């Protein structure tokens, strides 16, 4: 039952400081190689660091991206793991996992003291986001079914859910009635550092101008709540 | 210093098949290599280590293989839970680095899909934002890659749009992608026709939607 649990995460201003937490269950973290890897929305895994052993001297060693600006220190006391982050900037938003790792021996001859080094238990994951953007809630726009808009017989109609911030939103259809043909993308960060995504769904051109398309638009964060009418 | 590259980028499979996706390192590194797995919305998970041997509570299907600077990853009678994204990383390096690859999904095979296309101008209230989105909706195809280009009035339009794809469908497995074109509400007042083309594996041509302002 090797557990890991990251915490701290959440919105930081760039240039500010934060400090990520992980704490280990079930096994004996005072005796293992601790670490931390990330991974920026829409990009692939990215290792931040880890930390040796108290037993062994505890020297932390960081991945390029973020040497000088992070430390990685261990209270084996409370088998809790810290990533204490300073001068973020806004490239350091990402998932943050804390990793229990190993090093196993090589065994060919002229390689003995070297090991194999790997991160052998993830935890789930703690997102930090860095941005100097405030709370703002959505703008919601119609994207109005036309002939623009039709393929053979199907028409697609939608709501474009505009520069809004932090995420997230959430949209649906005629109060949840409508769900069939429904699509809602995932989010988009824009240049201005405000959220932006689409809803869509495709009917038959023949149910334009007797059904009703109503899309539901919340945002949380802003205590804002949009219907918006789509007409064609 | 050391730089992974994983082949290809994305790999359809049907349960039973095998698959293989190849890791090459810019310089050699032995044996030193790891490949783990990644399913959306759940923690990675470490497969195999020094490039061939199998992490325990690990799958034998799964098998590493290489030396030097080319390393495979084969996944035999491919299951379900296999549809995942993999990555592979380099462990050489003394004053550790610690490099992963790019990473390569495997998703679900279907019969090949032709996306259904369709374009929305801004509507007149979004225009007094300020702004103009021009939205290009390509819905249910099937593989994954598309390509969409804007032009607008013959001009090939670069930095300027981004595009949203959505997860494989569980039901009928396929993806549907939204590319937005953002302009100013002066430029889009002064050119004349907007147009996303599409190419899609399920298209020997590609398609263009079109319209002009008005």
């Amino acid at each position: 039952e090797v557990q890991l649990v990251e915490s701290g995460g959440g919105l930081i201003k760039p240039g500010q400081s934060l400090t990520l937490f992980c704490v280990g269950f079930g096994f004996n973290f005072a005796n293992d190689w601790m670490g931390w890897v990330r991974q920026a929305p829409g990009k692939g895994l990215e290792w931040v660091g880890r930390i040796r052993r108290l037993k062994d001297g505890a020297k932390a060693e960081y991945g390029s991206s973020v040497k000088g600006r992070f430390t990685i220190s261990r209270d084996d006391s409370k088998n809790t793991l810290y990533l204490h982050m300073s001068s973020l900037k806004v490239e350091d938003t990402a998932v943050y996992y804390c990793t229990r790792d190993e090093g196993a021996p090589v065994t060919r001859f002229l390689e003995w003291g070297s090991y194999y080094y790997y991160m052998a238990v993830w935890g789930k994951g703690t997102t930090v986001t860095v941005s100097s953007a405030s709370t703002k809630g959505p703008s919601v726009f119609p994207l109005a079914p036309s002939s623009k808009s039709t393929s053979g017989g199907t028409a697609a109609l939608g709501c474009l859910v505009k520069d809004y911030f932090p995420e997230p939103v959430t949209v649906s259809w005629n109060s949840g009635a409508l769900t069939s043909g429904v699509h809602t993308f995932p989010a988009v960060l824009q240049s201005s550092g405000l959220y932006s995504l689409s809803s869509v769904v495709t009917v038959p051109s023949s149910s334009l101008g007797t059904q009703t398309y109503i899309c539901n638009v919340n945002h949380k964060p802003s205590n804002t709540k949009v219907d918006k009418r789509v007409e064609p | 210093d050391i730089q992974l590259t994983q082949s290809p980028a994305s790999l359809s499979a049907s349960v039973g098949d095998t698959v293989t996706i190849t890791c090459r390192a810019s310089q050699s590194i032995k044996d030193y290599i790891n490949w783990y797995q990644h399913k959306s919305g759940s923690a990675p998970r470490l497969l195999i280590y020094a490039a061939s041997t199998l992490q325990s509570g690990i799958s034998s299907r799964f098998t590493g293989s290489g030396s030097g600077t080319q390393f495979t990853l084969t996944i035999n009678s491919l299951q379900p839970e296999d549809f995942a994204t993999y990555y592979c990383q380099e462990a050489y390096n003394t004053n550790p680095t610690l490099s992963f690859g790019q990473g390569t999904r495997v998703d679900k095979k279907r019969t090949v899909a032709a996306p259904s296309v369709f374009i929305f101008p801004p509507s007149d209230e979004q225009l007094k934002s300020g702004t103009a989105s021009v939205v290009c909706l390509l819905n249910n195809f099937y593989p994954r890659e598309a390509k969409v280009q804007w032009k607008v009035d013959n001009a090939l339009q670069s930095g300027n749009s981004q595009e949203s794809v959505t997860e494989q469908d569980s039901k009928d497995s396929t993806y549907s992608l939204s590319s937005t074109l953002t302009l100013s509400k002066a430029d889009y007042e002064k050119h004349k026709v907007y147009a996303c083309e599409v190419t899609h594996q399920g298209l020997s041509s590609p398609v263009t939607k079109s319209f002009n302002r008005g």
